[PDB]
């Protein structure tokens, strides 16, 4: 292992990041709508019919 | 936490098969309306004529 | 005319429709099927 300690030397934000470059996506962007069986598996109708 | 409705299972008293548990038959008066039916369907009706 | 089983006290089931259903028509269908076997 290897104790590292971190101290800040700066009273503003010294170091700045920014959103640039983007390569693909992980989604579809699609609208394959999710269910709401699996996101409440407990909720049933009262009537069995 | 209000009167809501779940997915219990149907609760339905029923019997396991065993090797003498019997059906009793009314004898009196089902085996006497069969005797007339037994009588009638000796004679006639084949289904060979 | 009522049946004699063994086992006194009934069983409660999982109903698995794995399994052989039970019989499973109500007095009102008893009675309609009554008249549809006499008319």
């Amino acid at each position: 292992t290897q104790n590292i300690n971190t101290v800040d030397m700066g009273l503003g934000y010294t170091s700045n990041t920014c959103v640039a470059y983007v390569n693909r996506v992980r989604t579809d962007m699609g609208v394959r709508v999710q269910d709401l069986f699996r996101v409440f598996p407990m909720n049933v109708y009262r009537h069995d019919e | 936490s209000l009167l809501h409705t779940f997915w219990r299972l149907p609760v339905a008293v029923f019997f396991e098969p065993h090797e003498e548990n019997v059906l009793r038959c009314p004898e009196r008066v089902l085996r006497r309306l069969l005797e007339d039916a037994a009588v009638t369907m000796r004679g006639g009706g084949w289904r060979e004529d």
